[PDB]
RNA sequence: AAAAAAAAAAAAAAAAAAAAAA
RNA sequence: UGAGAAAAGCCUUCUCUAGCGAUC
C-alpha cells in the first residue's frame, strides 16, 4: 500500500462507513466529487472526508488532507472507488466524498460515533 | 553584507568578485573595501544564517549584478556629457547656479529662449508651482524657494537667510540667462 | 545538597555545580528571588565546564541524539573529563538519565529541586556563557531550528518556487524598461537618419543597426555586405544604402555621436540579459513543475503560479477558481502564449477554456505532491485536449 | 457586498498593541505586513502611503475571533517571544508573526509532516518564525531549540489539552508570563455538557499552579468554544 | 450685530468652483438628515425609559 | 449574557448534576438521617455528584470535635473535591462567585440569607430541606420532587 | 518638555511609529463623512462611534487588487475615485435616497414654520 | 431650557459661540 | 468651590520602575 494513504480502514470499519454514506444520501446530506469535497472544507460544513486510495494517481486527492488539518476534520481512506460508487447512489467511480453539517439531523448520533472511531485510528 | 555595506556599487562589485561564503575567506578584497571593513566582512562569513545557493542561482545573481555596474558606469558618462553641453551652450549659468540646477531650469521652461523671456521672480519659484497656486487660492503666504533650493549657494547658507539668498541669487541669475540666450560670444567672464 | 546539573543548549553542552539552596520553600513568593535575580543565582550556582559545538552539522548530530535520548560521544567526552569519580547528576530527561547511568557510574535525578534549577539556568544562560563562543546564543537557536526541521520532513531545496515568483515580476519590469529606452534611442538617431525607423519594425533590432553604422556617410561595399548578414533579407540592406545616400537627416556632432553609441549599446546588453532571464525561468520550471509546463508551456505555467502566489496554493484551489486566475489576461481563452495543434471555434471557445482549466488543476496537483516530478502526465493531458479540440473542429 | 478592491479606506490603531482597524464602509481587522506584497492565504490587503496591512479573518482564526469578541488582554505585543502549539499550516501563525515584529520570535510547533512542509516554506519568508516539527506532548524532546518565552498560545484541540500546556509551561514559560488556550467543547468530552466542560478544564488548570483570569465565548463565529486567559506563577504585589 | 464694514476695509468674497459647491452641498444635506435621525432616536429612548 | 441561557431556562445543565454543598446542609442532613447522595438521587432521579470546596471544608474543621461525624462524611471518595484559592474562610462569597462564573451548578443550602442572594442570579436552581425530604426550587426538570 | 513633544508626534513603538497627519479640509471632509455613515443606507444599521472626536493617529489608503477576486469583489477602474467623498457623489443609490429624505425634512419643517 | 452673534447650505436648515433661568 | 479663577519661567520635598552589585 502507498504510505501516503495512512488512515486506511479495516474490513469492519469500512462496512460502517459505507452504510453511513448510503444513509446520508437519502437525507440530502452528501456532496460527491473531489471539487465539491474541497468547497465544503472552505465553508466549514463537513464532518469528515472519505477518499478512495485506488485512484491511479494518488496525488490528485492529496490536497484534501492539507485542508483537513487546518479545520480539524477527520478523514479516512477506502480500498475501492467502485464500492464507494454504489453507496453514493452514482453510476460512476468516485474518489472523494464529504458529508455536510445539517442542523437537527437524526444522523447526529451515528456521525458522532464514526468521528470518534476515526480519531482512534490515529491513536 | 547588506547591513555592513551601504555603498551599492561596492556591494555589487563584492558579489561579482566572490560568489559563495566559502570563497570569501580565501579571496582578498583590499582594492574594493578597507582592510578593517574587510576583516569584519570575512568575520561574518563563517557565522551565517543563509541557505546554500545552487550553481544556476548564483549565475543569475552575477548577471543581474553585471547589469547594475554597467548602467551606473554609463550614467556617469551621461552626467559628464551633460556638463560638457551645459558649459558650451550657457556657460555663465553653470558657473553661478550649477550644472544640475541650471539643466532642470531649462527642462522646466522647455528651452533656453523660453527661459529667457521670464522675469526674475518667476525664475525663483519655477519649481514650486504647487505651493504657489495653493497659496493664491487660499490667500496664504506665497512660497519663496522653488527649484533654486538645491543650488550651491542656497544649500550652504543658514536656514534663517535662505529667504534672502533665494531672491538675490535669482535676480542676478536672469542676468546670466539673458546674456547667454542673446549674446553671440561664449565666455564666463560676466558669470564669474 | 551539592549536586551537578547538565544543561544542553544549541551552542553546546554546559556542566554546572550547585552549592546550596532552600529546597522546601523554593516555590514560594520570597524564596523564588533566589533563581530569578541574577546576582543571587551567581551566589549558589557556578559554571564548571562548557564544551561548545564546532560546526552546524555537529550541532544537528547532537540534537538528534538528545531527542532520541542516547548518549552521544560528544556528551560522553565532557562527562568523563571534568566529573570526579557518590556523584549526583541532574538531567531534564529521564531517558537520558538512565542511559548515562548505564554508560557511567553516576547517579541521575530528574525531578525535585533540579527542575527549578534548570529554569534558573535557562533564564540566565546568555549571561553565564557570554563571550565563550563566537556565534551568539540567540542565533544558535534560530539556525538549529531550521536544520532540525528540514531533517524530519525530508525537505528538498531544489523544489522551491521562490525564484519563479521573482522572475515573472522581473520580466514584467524589463519589458517596460527596455521599451522606454528603445523609443528614446529611435528619436535621437532619427535626427541623423530618420528612414531607419520605417525599415525596421523591431525596437531591439534597431539597436544593433544603430551600433553597426555610426554615420550614414560610410556605408558601402564591404560594410554593405556586412549589413545583409544582420538584416534578415538582402533586399532591404541594398535599400538602406540607397536611403543613406538620399536622406534628409542632419549631420551629428562628434560628442553627440559617442553619447548615442554608448546608450544604444546599453539597451542591447539589457536585452541580452532579458533573454538569459527567460532561459533561466525555463530551466526552473522543468525542475519545479514539469507536468504543468508540458501541458501549457513554461511562460503561462509560471504566470499561473504567480497569480496563486505559490505552487501549493494553486493545487488547493478548486477547478472553478483556477479559470478565474487567467480571466484578466485571457490565458485560457487566447490560444495560438500556449500553442496547441488544431483550433477552437468561437461557439466552443468557452467550453475549451473550461475543459483546459480542469486539466491544469490536475496537472498542478501532480507536480506538488509527487515524490519525484515527472512530465509524462503532462504530455498525456496535452494529447487529450487535442483530441477534444479535433472533436469540436471536425465533429468527430 | 463588502470591501471591494480599489476603495478608499482608513487604518487606525486598535486598543491592543500591534493590531489595527480598517475603517471604511465596512470595518475589518488588519495587521501590518512583515513582508509587503504577499498573501499567505489570499486575504485582502491594503496599500498605505511603503506600508501595507493584511486583513485578519475571524472565521479561519481563533485569536482574531477572540479580539472581535472583546477579550480584555491577549498579551501578544511587539518585541515578545511567543510559543505557539499547533501551528497547522500557518494561517494564524502569520498574523502572530506580524504582531511581534522583527524583534519578537514565534516558536511554531506542528507534529504533522504534511502541514510541516508549509511552515518551512512560510518560515523561509519570515525571519522571526522558528519551525519545530515535533510532538507537543513531549517537551523534553525539543528543549534544545527553545529558550524562555513570554506567552504560550495553545490551539492543539486534544482531550488532554491541560496536561500538554502544563508540561510546556513549567519547562519554558517564564515567571509572570501569560497563556491563551482555546477550548473546543466537543473535543474533550462529547458526552458531558459544554458548560460543565469549561468548569472542569479551569479546575485542572488551578491544580497545575496556573491561575486563570478570564474566559469568554466565540459565539458569533464558533459554537461551543471558549478562550481562557491567565498568568503563570504571578509575582507578589 | 455690528454688520457695517467700510468700503475701503471690505474684501471680496470667495468664488467657489462648481465642483466645490457640489461637494459642499452634499455634506450639509447629509448632516441635516443625520442630525434629524439622531434626534428622533433620542425621543424613542427617553419614552421607553 | 451567557449562551447557555434561553431567557431564564438553563439548557446546558445536564443529567449529571454538579451540586455545591453548603456547610449547614451537611449538618441538617445527618440530623434528619438523610443520606447525602441517596436522597439527592430520589429528588432528581438522576446521577448526582456533590461538590465540596476548600472554603466549606474549613468551616467544618473549625467547629471542633463535636462535629467530627460530619467531617468524616465530607471526605467521601464519591464526592468531588474542588479547590479554591481565596484569602479567608467565609464560604457564602465563595459559592456565589462560582455560581456567577460558570452557571453549571445547583446550589444546595438551608440558610435563608444565602438563598435570597442566589435568587437574584438568573438560571441557577436551589436545593433545600423541606420536612424530611429534599426539595428543588427553580428547576424545570424536577420530576420526583415533593408535590405540594 | 521638549522630549514630551517628540513622543506625542508619533503613535509610539507599540504601533510601529504611526505619524499624525496634518489636518486639511479634504481629510476633515472625509472624517465627517465616516462619522455619519449610519444614515447613508436605510437598510444598514451600525454600532455607535468609538470616540466623539476625530482620531489623532490615522493613515489613508486603497485596497489592493487580488487576482482570484476578479468577479467576486473588484470595482472597475472607471468607477474608482481619489476620496471617500467623491465615491458618495458618484453612486446613484445613495444620491436618490438622500435627496428624498432631505426634501421631506424641509417640507415638514415648512409646515411647522408657517 | 431659552434670547442672541458669527459661517456656510437648501428652496430655511446646519456647525460652532456667548449671556440668562433652572 | 470660595489661601477667586487662568497662564508662563526658578528652587525645595518626595515617588516609581529598569539595568547595575553581590562569583573571593
Ligand atoms: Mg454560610
Ligand atoms: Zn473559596
Amino acid at each position: 500500500v502507498n504510505p501516503k494513504a495512512y488512515p486506511l480502514a479495516d474490513a469492519h470499519l469500512t462496512k460502517k462507513l459505507l452504510d453511513l454514506v448510503q444513509q446520508s444520501c437519502n437525507y440530502k446530506q452528501l456532496r460527491k466529487g473531489a471539487n465539491e469535497a474541497t468547497k465544503t472544507l472552505n465553508r466549514g460544513i463537513s464532518e469528515f472526508i472519505v477518499m478512495a486510495a485506488d485512484a491511479e494517481p494518488l496525488e490528485i486527492i492529496l490536497h484534501l488532507p492539507l485542508l483537513c488539518e487546518d479545520k480539524n476534520v477527520p478523514y479516512v481512506f477506502v480500498r475501492s472507488k467502485q464500492a464507494l460508487g454504489r453507496a453514493c447512489g452514482v453510476s460512476r467511480p468516485v474518489i472523494a466524498c464529504s458529508v455536510t453539517i445539517k442542523e437537527g439531523s437524526q444522523l447526529k448520533q451515528q456521525i458522532q460515533s464514526i468521528q470518534q472511531s476515526i480519531e482512534r485510528l490515529l491513536v | 553584507l547588506g547591513k555592513i555595506i551601504s555603498d551599492n556599487l561596492t556591494y555589487c562589485k563584492c558579489l561579482q568578485k566572490v560568489g559563495d561564503r566559502k570563497n570569501y575567506a580565501s579571496a582578498k578584497l583590499s582594492e574594493l573595501l578597507p582592510e578593517e571593513v574587510e576583516a569584519e566582512v570575512k568575520a561574518a562569513a563563517e557565522i551565517s544564517m543563509g541557505t546554500e545557493v545552487s550553481e544556476e542561482d548564483i549565475c543569475n545573481i552575477l548577471h543581474l549584478c553585471t547589469q547594475v555596474i554597467e548602467i551606473s558606469e554609463y550614467r556617469t558618462q551621461l552626467y559628464e556629457y551633460l556638463q560638457n553641453r551645459m558649459m558650451a551652450i550657457a556657460p555663465n549659468v553653470t558657473v553661478m547656479v550649477g550644472e544640475l540646477v541650471g539643466a532642470r531650469l531649462i527642462a522646466h521652461a522647455g528651452s533656453l529662449l523660453n527661459l529667457a523671456k521670464h522675469a526674475a521672480s518667476t525664475v525663483q519659484i519655477l519649481g514650486a508651482e504647487k505651493a504657489l497656486f495653493r497659496a493664491l487660492k487660499s490667500r496664504r503666504d506665497t512660497p519663496k524657494y522653488g527649484l533654486i533650493y538645491h543650488a550651491s549657494l542656497v544649500g550652504q547658507t543658514s536656514p534663517k537667510h535662505k529667504g534672502k539668498i533665494s531672491r538675490m541669487l535669482a535676480a542676478k541669475t536672469v542676468l546670466a540667462i539673458r546674456y547667454d540666450a542673446f549674446g553671440e560670444d561664449s565666455s564666463s567672464a560676466m558669470g564669474v | 545538597v551539592l549536586l551537578h546539573v547538565l544543561f544542553e543548549h544549541a551552542v553546546g553542552y554546559a556542566l554546572l555545580a550547585l552549592k546550596e539552596v532552600e529546597e522546601i520553600s523554593l516555590l514560594q513568593p520570597q524564596v523564588e528571588e533566589s533563581v530569578l535575580n541574577l546576582g543571587k543565582f551567581h551566589s549558589i550556582v557556578r559554571l564548571v565546564a562548557f564544551c561548545p559545538f564546532a560546526s552546524s552539522q555537529v550541532a544537528l548530530e547532537n540534537a538528534n541524539a538528545v531527542s532520541e535520548g542516547v548518549v552521544h560521544e560528544d556528551l560522553r567526552l565532557l562527562l568523563e573529563t571534568h566529573l570526579p569519580s557518590k556523584v549526583l547528576l541532574g538531567v531534564g530527561d529521564p531517558k537520558i538519565g538512565a542511559a548515562i547511568q548505564e554508560e557511567l557510574g553516576y547517579n541521575c535525578q530528574t525531578g525535585g529541586v533540579i527542575a527549578e534549577i534548570l529554569r534558573g539556568v535557562r533564564l540566565h544562560f546568555h549571561n553565564l556563557v557570554k563571550g565563550l563562543t563566537d556565534l551568539s546564543a540567540c542565533k544558535a537557536q534560530l539556525g538549529l531550528g531550521h536544520s532540525y526541521s528540514r531533517a524530519k520532513v525530508k525537505f528538498n531545496v531544489n523544489r522551491v518556487d521562490n525564484m519563479i515568483i521573482q522572475s515573472i515580476s522581473l520580466l514584467d519590469q524589463l519589458d517596460k524598461d527596455i521599451n522606454t529606452f528603445s523609443m528614446r534611442v529611435r528619436e535621437w538617431y532619427g535626427y541623423h537618419f530618420p528612414e531607419l525607423v520605417k525599415i525596421i519594425n523591431d525596437n531591439a533590432t534597431y539597436c544593433r543597426l544603430a551600433q553597426f553604422i555610426g554615420n550614414r556617410r560610410e556605408l558601402n561595399e564591404d560594410k554593405l555586405e556586412k549589413l545583409e548578414e544582420l538584416t534578415m533579407d538582402g533586399a532591404k540592406a541594398k535599400a538602406i544604402l540607397d536611403a543613406s545616400r538620399s536622406s534628409m537627416g542632419m549631420d551629428i556632432s562628434a560628442i553627440d555621436l559617442i553619447n548615442i553609441e554608448s546608450f544604444s549599446s546599453r539597451v542591447v546588453s539589457l536585452s541580452e540579459y532579458r533573454q538569459s532571464l527567460h532561459t533561466y525561468l525555463r530551466s526552473k520550471m522543468s525542475q519545479v513543475a514539469p507536468s504543468l509546463s508540458a501541458l501549457i508551456g513554461e511562460a503561462v505555467g509560471a504566470r499561473l503560479i504567480a497569480h496563486a502566489g505559490s505552487l501549493t496554493n494553486l493545487a488547493k484551489y478548486p477547478a472553478s477558481t483556477v479559470q478565474i486566475l487567467g480571466a484578466e489576461k485571457a490565458l485560457f481563452r487566447a490560444l495560438k502564449h500556449s500553442t496547441f495543434i488544431g483550433r477552437a471555434a468561437a461557439k466552443n471557445k468557452g467550453r475549451i477554456s473550461r475543459y483546459l482549466a480542469n486539466k491544469c488543476s490536475i496537472a498542478s496537483r501532480i507536480d506538488c505532491f509527487s515524490e519525484v516530478p515527472t512530465s509524462v502526465f503532462g504530455e498525456k493531458l496535452r494529447e487529450q485536449v487535442e483530441e477534444r479540440l479535433s472533436f469540436y473542429e471536425t465533429g468527430e | 457586498r463588502g470591501n471591494q478592491s480599489g476603495k478608499n479606506v482608513m487604518v487606525e490603531p486598535h486598543r491592543h498593541e500591534g493590531v489595527f482597524i480598517c475603517r471604511g464602509k465596512e470595518d475589518a481587522l488588519v495587521t501590518k505586513n512583515l513582508v509587503p506584497g504577499e498573501s499567505v492565504y489570499g486575504e485582502k490587503r491594503v496599500s498605505i502611503s511603503k506600508i501595507e496591512y493584511r486583513a485578519w479573518n475571524p472565521f479561519r482564526s481563533k485569536l482574531a475571533a477572540a479580539i472581535l469578541g472583546g477579550v480584555d488582554q491577549i498579551h501578544i505585543k511587539p518585541g515578545a517571544k511567543v510559543l505557539y502549539l499547533g501551528a497547522a499550516s500557518g494561517t494564524t501563525v502569520s498574523h502572530v508573526s506580524d504582531i511581534v515584529g522583527p524583534d519578537g520570535l514565534v516558536y511554531a510547533v506542528e507534529f504533522s509532516h504534511r502541514s510541516g512542509r508549509d511552515l518551512i516554506n512560510l518560515a523561509k519568508k519570515r525571519t522571526n518564525i522558528i519551525p519545530v516539527i515535533e510532538d507537543a506532548r513531549h517537551p523534553h524532546k525539543y528543549r534544545m531549540l527553545i529558550a524562555m518565552v513570554d506567552v504560550i498560545f495553545a490551539d492543539v484541540a486534544q482531550p488532554d489539552q491541560t496536561r500538554i500546556v502544563a508540561l510546556n509551561a513549567h519547562t519554558f514559560l517564564r515567571n509572570g508570563g501569560h497563556f491563551v488556550i482555546s477550548i473546543k467543547a466537543n473535543c474533550i468530552d462529547s458526552t458531558a455538557s459544554a458548560e460543565a466542560v469549561f468548569a472542569s478544564e479551569v479546575k485542572k488548570m488551578q491544580q497545575e499552579n496556573m491561575k486563570p483570569q478570564e474566559q469568554l465565548t466565540l459565539e458569533p463565529y464558533e459554537r461551543d468554544h471558549a478562550v481562557v486567559v491567565g498568568v503563570y506563577r504571578p509575582p507578589p504585589k | 450685530k455690528a454688520g457695517k464694514v467700510p468700503k475701503d476695509r471690505r474684501r471680496p468674497a470667495v468664488i467657489r468652483e462648481p465642483h466645490e459647491r457640489k461637494i459642499l452641498a452634499l455634506l450639509d444635506a447629509l448632516s441635516t438628515v443625520h442630525s434629524q435621525k439622531m434626534k428622533k432616536a433620542k425621543e424613542q429612548r427617553h419614552l421607553h425609559n | 449574557h451567557p449562551s447557555c441561557l434561553f431567557f431564564q431556562y438553563n439548557t446546558q445543565l445536564g443529567p449529571p448534576y454538579h451540586i455545591l454543598v453548603d456547610t449547614n446542609f451537611i449538618n441538617f442532613s445527618i440530623k434528619a438521617k438523610l443520606d447525602l447522595v441517596q436522597s439527592m438521587m430520589d429528588c432528581l432521579y438522576a446521577k448526582c455528584i456533590p461538590c465540596i470546596t476548600d472554603c466549606v471544608m474549613a468551616e467544618i474543621e473549625k467547629l471542633g470535635q463535636k462535629y467530627r461525624v460530619a467531617l468524616r462524611i465530607a471526605k467521601d471518595p464519591r464526592f468531588e473535591r474542588l479547590p479554591c484559592t481565596h484569602k479567608g474562610t467565609y464560604a457564602d462569597d465563595c459559592l456565589v462567585q462560582r455560581v456567577t462564573q460558570h452557571k453549571c451548578y445547583i446550589v444546595a443550602t438551608v440558610d435563608r440569607d444565602l438563598k435570597r442572594r442566589i435568587r437574584k442570579i438568573p438560571g441557577v436552581p436551589i436545593m433545600y430541606i423541606s420536612n424530611h425530604r429534599y426539595n428543588i426550587e427553580r428547576m424545570p426538570d424536577d420530576y420526583g420532587a415533593p408535590r405540594f | 518638555k521638549k522630549r514630551r513633544k517628540e513622543r506625542q508626534k508619533t503613535a509610539g513603538d507599540g504601533w510601529f511609529g504611526m505619524k499624525a497627519p496634518e489636518m486639511t479640509n479634504e481629510l476633515k471632509n472625509d472624517l465627517k463623512a465616516l462619522k455619519m455613515r449610519a444614515s447613508m443606507d436605510p437598510k444598514r444599521f451600525y454600532k455607535k462611534n468609538d470616540r466623539d472626536g476625530f482620531p489623532k493617529y490615522f493613515q489613508i489608503g486603497t485596497i489592493v487588487d487580488n487576482p482570484a477576486d476578479f468577479y467576486h469583489s473588484r470595482i472597475p477602474k472607471k468607477q474608482r475615485k481619489r476620496t471617500i467623498v467623491e465615491e458618495l457623489l458618484a453612486d446613484s443609490e445613495f444620491r436618490r435616497y438622500n435627496r428624498r429624505k432631505y426634501s421631506e425634512i424641509m417640507a415638514e419643517k415648512a409646515a411647522n414654520a408657517a
